[PDB]
């Protein structure tokens, strides 16, 4: 049995399990306050800098945590937050200089000497069991027209590297508020189908080796590639019955919208055409390249298979049986415990009504209570 | 339910011309020199789960008998033992089911399933919720939902 020649019924009755793991396993706004006023707090802490370059330093979030595309990792308590620092005075500078100066106020607070811990990419506020900071100091970018953000970043490697971060997430942001058509039937939806494929990949790796497990898709090079797939299908104005054809036909066009062009393989941004965002897909040390290029459509290849595994079971607990194997142990108990915590409540308040020319019963002809014995 | 005692216990045709106005049928004969109906069909529990068919038998004066005919529900228990089934019937094979507590465990002298009742409104959403609870003792070992009580030393027989 295939995921295409099932009705709509089933087929949107599976996107909804999709989208209530994934609305569980998100972080929620609460958690984004606390982040948001620690976060201004670390920036206001390195903006009364005695330093020359430290002045006119200012951060604005960036990663995953812009674009609403967050999920709490794979045996993991603790989310993780990128951001961005920029300084005008340290254009003139180098990197060790601005490396020393971030370094040395983030020195000066003693809770910030005991809840830290270095990383290549930048310097890491670590806290007790919630989540993560992470910054990346950087400077700006003169004598190109671009229509947003010119600059500059760390890396450790070429001592700097080029990004462009807040005009490719208001390219998202653009193309992720319109909705396309609809048939009729006799967080947007671009932001949760990014989201039920980072899930897919997380319990994909429960079962691969260890080459595989670090030649594993990362996040950001499957974030542009359906924001490619979905800027064709609003220009193509094809209608859709359902919200699981939005993500099969995403899918498909994944592997025919990376476009590898002289022999590298490029996708970049369509405001900033320079740096390579599969700069990682296209180096060749010990063939480590046609690595990631396989294992994206082995990935892509079972995540077209296991929709058809949920589709070819019978019985609700060989539904759960194949759910457990998306998703992981632990969340799929989490839905199916709050299913009959509601079907219990149907009882009592007599709710749960059965029409007998279907046959099945429905949880929103009052069944009496205490049927068992 | 505080209900008048006027109401008396009803005959074989009311709930004969009552079970044709829900659901579909195979057959639904009347045997035994006009005593003991008949009913089976297809009855599904959801969207995602098997296709079952059940057998009611009434007589009145006794309780009705809803027994599971196919599939055999043994080889799908994997040699197990079920609870909740009451001793089998020697005339249909098939796992007998248990929908309701009696009369001599009730206090106030008006059973779960009385005779006021007809039979399609409750005994088969009743078996469909047997069913709806069967597949879920499933997957993790236990009977959650209703329960009996645990009893020291009666049979409830
Ligand atoms: N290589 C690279 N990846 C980025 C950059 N900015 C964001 N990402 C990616 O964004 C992806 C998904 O977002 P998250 O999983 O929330 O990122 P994160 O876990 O917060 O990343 P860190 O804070 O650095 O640990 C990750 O795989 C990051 O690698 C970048 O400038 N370069």
């Amino acid at each position: 049995t295939t995921a295409r020649n099932l009705p709509s019924g089933k087929k949107q009755r599976i996107a909804d399990l999709l989208s209530q793991i994934i609305e569980t396993l998100d972080l929620t706004k609460t958690q984004y306050a606390n982040i948001e006023s620690a976060y201004n707090g670390v920036g206001t802490f390195l903006s009364e800098g005695d330093d020359p370059l430290l002045q006119d330093a200012v951060i604005y979030p960036q990663g995953s945590v812009r674009l609403n595309t967050t999920v709490k990792p794979k045996n993991e308590e603790q989310y993780d937050i990128d951001l961005i620092c920029y300084l005008p005075h340290a254009t003139q500078a180098d990197y060790t200089g601005v490396i020393s100066a971030i370094r040395q106020r983030l020195e000066s607070h003693k809770t910030y000497k005991t809840l830290l811990s270095e990383l290549p990419r930048g310097f890491r506020i670590n806290y007790a069991g919630d989540y993560h900071l992470d910054i990346t100091p950087g400077r700006d970018h003169t004598g190109t027209a671009h229509p947003g953000q010119p600059l500059w970043v760390v890396d450790a490697q070429t001592a700097w590297k080029e990004s462009n971060p807040s005009g490719y997430a208001e390219w998202f942001e653009s193309s992720a508020s319109v909705q396309p058509l609809r048939t009729i039937l006799v967080k947007k939806l671009l932001n949760h189908i990014v989201q039920i494929l980072k899930r897919h990949r997380d319990e994909w790796a429960a079962e691969q080796d260890e080459v595989r497990q670090r030649c594993r898709p990362i996040s950001v090079i499957i974030t542009t590639l359906a924001c490619h797939a979905y800027n064709h299908i609003i220009a193509d104005r094809r209608a859709y019955d359902n919200d699981l054809d939005i993500l099969l036909d995403v899918l498909e066009l994944m592997p025919d919208f990376i476009v590898s062009t002289q022999g590298a393989i490029h996708v970049n941004n369509p405001h900033m055409p320079e740096e390579n965002f599969a700069e990682k897909w296209n180096r060749s040390e010990q063939d480590e390249g046609p690595q990631r290029s396989e294992a994206f459509y082995q990935w892509h290849a079972a995540a077209q298979a296991t929709f058809n595994t949920i589709a070819a079971s019978v019985g609700e607990d060989n539904l759960f049986l194949s759910l457990e194997d998306s998703f992981g142990k632990t969340p799929v108990d989490v839905v199916r415990q709050r299913l009959m915590e509601h079907m219990q409540s149907a009882r009592e308040q007599g709710s749960l009504h059965l029409d007998k020319k279907t046959g099945g019963l429905i949880a929103t002809a009052g069944v009496p209570k205490n049927t068992f014995y | 339910v505080v209900i008048r005692h006027h109401c008396k216990p009803l005959t074989i045709a009311q709930q004969y011309r009552a079970l044709k106005a829900g659901g579909p049928y195979e057959r639904l004969r009347i045997i035994h020199h006009d005593r003991t109906l008949l009913w089976e069909g297809w009855l599904q529990p959801s969207l995602f789960s098997r296709r079952y068919k059940v057998a009611v038998r009434y007589s009145l004066g006794t309780p009705p008998i809803c027994v599971v005919t196919e599939p055999d529900l043994f080889a799908l228990a994997g040699t197990r033992a079920i609870p909740h089934l009451y001793p089998a019937d020697k005339h249909i094979p098939g796992a007998r089911l248990c929908l309701f507590l009696p009369r001599s465990q009730a206090d106030d002298g008006l059973s779960e399933w009385r005779a006021q009742l007809k039979i399609s409104d409750t005994l088969i959403p009743w078996a469909s919720l047997w069913l709806f609870y069967f597949e879920q003792w499933l997957h993790t070992g236990h009977w959650e939902g209703g329960g009996k009580h645990p009893r020291p030393s009666e049979v409830k027989n």
